[PDB]
């Protein structure tokens, strides 16, 4: 909220709230968050014609293509992401699993 | 001194001996769709891209074009 306030004058006018992109960023530090909000600050003369950004979840677009500084070096775990939902029928083993991860 | 019209034409002619050097002006050089200018003197002309088949060439060029266009809203875009 603050870098956006930084930038010369614009705002997130839609009912869309600063924390769900907060949660959608949880990887990143102060200087990427800059960086990332220069980024959107362009679509100002890159895609829109208004003096203004009206965000519209535009981060949803952007935020897919751009990346931390972290986050470097190819290195995937998490690629999958299949969730529990695709269980392989661990049955009898999914549950003690999965509560003893989460309790 | 010659004459008091001065601005609206004038001819050199190489018996006349000046010149003037104050350093550099500055001004717009034209656009391509307009000018094809470099045809006429036939160097070896760039290749004529097109705006849509090439989709990064419009990409890069209206990056660029939105710091011609943001000079009127007087923000540095720092492009």
């Amino acid at each position: 909220e603050y870098f956006f306030s930084k930038n010369q004058i614009m705002k997130l006018n839609r009912d869309l709230q600063f924390s769900d992109l907060s949660l959608e960023t949880e990887g990143f530090s102060p200087l990427d968050l800059e960086i990332f909000t220069e980024k959107i600050f362009y679509d100002l003369q890159l895609e829109r014609d208004c003096d203004n950004v009206v965000t519209r979840e535009l981060f949803s677009k952007s935020l897919s293509a751009f990346t931390p500084s972290a986050l470097r070096g190819v290195k995937l775990t998490k690629e999958t992401n299949i969730k529990w939902g695709d269980i392989g029928a661990l049955a009898n083993a999914k549950d003690v699993l999965l509560e003893t991860l989460e309790w | 001194d010659c004459f008091s019209k001065d601005n609206s034409h004038f001819i050199i002619d190489p018996n006349r001996t000046k010149l003037i050097t104050t350093n550099i002006t500055n001004r717009r050089p034209l656009p391509l769709s307009r000018s094809n200018l470099q045809r006429y003197y036939g160097f070896a002309e760039t290749f004529y891209y097109d705006l849509h088949i090439f989709p990064y060439v419009r990409q890069l060029v209206n990056i660029l074009e939105t710091s011609f266009n943001c000079s009127q809203r007087g923000i540095t875009l720092n492009a």
